[PDB]
RNA sequence: GGGGGCCUGACUGCGAGGCCUGCAAGCCGAGCAGGGGCGAAAGCCGGGCCUAGUGAACCGGUGGUCCCGUGUGGAAGGGCC
RNA sequence: CCUGGUGUUGGCUCUUGGUCGCGGCGCGGCUGGGGGCCUAACCCUCGGAUGGGGGGACAGCGCUUGGCGGGCAGUUUGACUGGGGCG
RNA sequence: AGCGUAGGGUUAGGCGGGACCUAAGGUGAAGCCGAAAGGCGUAGCCGAAGGGCAGCCGGUUAAUAUUCCGGCCCUUCCCGC
RNA sequence: GCGUAGGGAAACCGAGUCCGAACAGGGCGCAAAGUCCGCGGCCGUGGACCCGAAACCGGGCGAGCUAGCCCUGGCCAGGGUGAAGCUGGGGUGAGACCCAGUGGAGGCCCGAACCGGUGGGGGAUGCAAACCCCUCGGAUGAGCUGGGGCUAGGAGUGAAAAGCUAACCGAGCCCGGAGAUAGCUGGUUCUCCCCGAAAUGACUUUAGGGUCAGCCUCAGG
RNA sequence: GUGGUUCGUGGAGCCAUGGGGGAAUCUGGGCGGACCACCGCCUAAGGCUAAGUACUCCGGGUGACCGAUAGCGCACCAGU
RNA sequence: GAGCCGGUAGCGGGCGUGGAUCCCUGGAUGUCCGAAUGGGGGAACCCGGCCGGCGGGAACGCCGGUCACCGCGCUUUUGCGCGGGGGGAACCUGGGGAACUGAAACAUCUCAGUACCCAGAGGAGAGGAAAGAGAAAUCGACUCCCUGAGUAGCGGCGAGCGAAAGGGGACCAGCCUAAACCGUCCGGCUUGUCCGGGCGGGGUCGUGGGGCCCUCGGACACCGAAUCCCCAGCCUAGCCGAA
RNA sequence: GCGGAUUUAGCUCAGUUGGGAGAGCGCCAGACUGAAGAUCUGGAGGUCCUGUGUUCGAUCCACAGAAUUCGCACCA
């Protein structure tokens, strides 16, 4: 576990898949894709209880970063 | 962005100047730097605490320039030095101002105040519009004399 | 089958009762009612002289309904034409 | 892999376009294009320490857009047929 | 019989392996990234007929032998002076 | 929960009802009423009449096979050919440049071990799942090699034919999806009674399948 | 932009979230399936909670369950 | 309760009713490997500090005991004292997650959220007092069995997939904390009125909590544990036992 | 068939003040040439896509069609 936020999780899942609409606005739709991928934020440098730096991403990051709910800066 | 000012915005005016500096923008560059902070109820109290403290330091000093005020604008101003038949031999300075009335008459008062063109001398009754408090002062009476 | 007179039934609601037929189709049809057209009228008219000009059901559009409308008032949406 | 908008991607100034209001110009809110050292993210940099240096709002990189895309993955490519095919 | 049962045989401060060294490589506190299992990986360590290290000739049993005999040649550690 | 009305898309009506504005038809009324169970011939889901393949997909398993690559040693009996050079001499200014001596290179020649395996011979339930015989190429080099390891099996490696990857890789092998599907193929058991088949027609990515008909059989009228 | 749900893009909600904006503290704030009025329900964005169902390595009981090619493959110097 | 030194029946020798063999339960030894953990390593081997006898040291000096891995709290001081990890047939939830095959092709779909892999909890986990369900102003935890229902319904409306409230049944069952309001303080800024964390208030079940003013009111209400022996059930042998 | 682009002389096209129908050609002719070509002169060139409407007056403004053209929409 080394790709999340610290101040909460947000990684994983992701069942994408494209098609060729054309519905309600007349006739019916169609299907295709069948893949799976990722989806997340980014991480910055901080620190806690003797150095540590942290990581976690935006959102959250905007938070605790501002504040700090287990270790500040 | 609840930017809690602390100096600039054009300069330094750290006077009730909350300005949507904007996201990390105003966030990182302004206070990471060290120049105020964010809402933080604590402060949003901090500013008012101390805007209220300032509020005591004015009306008070208002009550401090209103007590000597009336008590002062009623009684006399006697200082009989020497002289001939007009004027003194060593004029009369608002310097010799303080010294007396104070020590003697009592209550401490400045000597940068009192609106003096120069060092009178004409002895006796000659009033002096003395600037006491920024808005309210004391145009008191001054009766000198060459006690001879 | 060739002209001319006005006229459009080149109808809706239906159809007794048969042709061909493993399916679904395909095809015919007096007569009944509403409403016309043609004739004085007895009658013919529900396109063509015919037998080819073709297509399931679903997937949807649209003009009509005012049948359903997911707490009741409605509408999205749906059923029926 | 290329690509528009969006994010932790902050400042300072130079500018032309639209628009509606009061061919026009004056103004006005609106909002669009863009040019600049910087620079505090970011990254990189190092070169002897944590500072300096270089780049710098890039980009890496996250989210949606769109595009190319046999590199690969999965299916498919009828019947008749006096042999299968071509016909 | 290199087949069966029974008994017996191979001893080393100096020969070889370790009690020394590292390249590949493998590990791997710190450090760096993964959905989890994991990936990498500094220093240090593992890693060999590569480096390094102090002996040889004869005798002697049913088998061993630079080890057992004996004659000759050495090395490292320790205590004393 | 099936029967106790059903008719309709529905509202809803109801032994009546939907189409409709018409007494013309569709469904039904008319009770004939089931229902539970048992035992059976069958039909669907099931691995499901029984074994049969080539393959796909998951997780492991291996370079003591072999192709490579890194590290570190070992190894090529003899002989032959005679370039750079350096020594000396040679007509010109020095030289080019010639010749003679020395000299010893080259994936160089002739050949053992060693590496190979065309060209013929044997062998074909062999000595052997590649070997024996005669013969041949390479023979200091993209040389042969031991020991230590690295990569890996939809991925590796490959002086590259789809080769080699533990003796048949056109995509390894074991366990798992799983008893995969399998109009095709077989296989498909004790007696006896009764009757007695089709090998046509219609539509099919259907033609060596199968739907519906046609021809069988048993129960009642 | 995906999930789960009976919902396979749909008139399609609730709850759960990948990115971006980023409200309210009881006349607040979701909900009763697009939405809207009115009614009716509920009060989130922290936590603990035996019992009622599942499973046989183990021990027992019982068999219209088997007899050494059947039963677990293996009834006894077998996962050898 | 009177025989035994295990399956070995054989040789040679021996313990025993001043309760042997063996049946139980709690013990002390438990050599080396294995999470291994002192250090290294091709497991079951080879290497190091402290104490240790002192030991043959015949007129000459060693095994034994020991000890110490690393991630977890945190009495922080120089950190002393607690937990973990490895298993485990089957079953459990999460994390991740597929083709065959059906659709008589096959791209949607199916097999399925199945098979497998991973992590981890337990003896059971899962889940669990409702921004729930639905609409008779009706119901109330979660779970599980029957039923609802192969219905309402999803869909190249094709193969298939296919809910739930309500009723019957097993069980019952309820509680907490931030939740800055109050006061307590402890530490900061720097003295006020800021954030901070330990103590209580309250620490919400089905709307309340505080803070103020008057009525209050002045003993049976135990949970998931906590506790005592109780029948502690079992734990193997308990022993009589009709003719 | 969903949307945009337009409609003037034989060809290609201008045409915005709602009042003149215009340009180029190209085409025809004259001049010139031995002729034709090249140059100079000149001329013609008409359903301003149709109809109706607005207007004192319509190429121009308003209302359908049409046609050409480009993109797009495609599970009967």
């Amino acid at each position: 576990m080394q790709k999340d936020l610290h101040p909460k999780a947000v990684p994983c899942k992701i069942i994408y898949q494209g098609q060729v609409v054309m519905e309600t606005m007349s006739t019916r739709p169609e299907i295709h894709v069948d893949v799976w991928s990722g989806v997340h934020p980014f991480w910055t440098g901080e620190e806690r209880f003797l150095d540590t730096e942290g990581r976690v991403d935006k959102f959250n990051k905007r938070f605790g970063d501002s504040y700090r709910r287990g270790s500040k800066k | 962005m609840k930017v809690i000012f602390l100096k600039d915005v054009k300069g330094k005016g750290k006077k009730g100047e909350i300005k949507n500096v904007a996201d990390g923008y105003a966030n990182n560059f302004l206070f990471k730097q060290g120049l105020a902070i964010e809402a933080t109820p604590a402060n949003l109290k901090a500013l008012e605490a101390q805007k209220q403290k300032e509020q005591r330091q004015a009306a008070e000093e208002l009550a401090n320039a209103k007590k000597l005020k009336e008590q002062l604008e009623k009684l006399t101003v006697t200082i009989p030095a020497k002289a001939g038949e007009g004027r003194l031999f060593g004029s009369i300075t608002s310097k010799q101002i303080a010294e007396s009335l104070q020590a003697q008459h009592g209550l401490k008062l400045d000597k940068r105040k009192i609106e003096l063109a120069d060092a009178i001398r004409a002895l006796g009754y000659t009033n002096v519009p003395v600037k006491l408090h920024p808005e309210v002062t004391a145009t008191l009476k001054v009766h000198v004399t060459e006690q001879k």
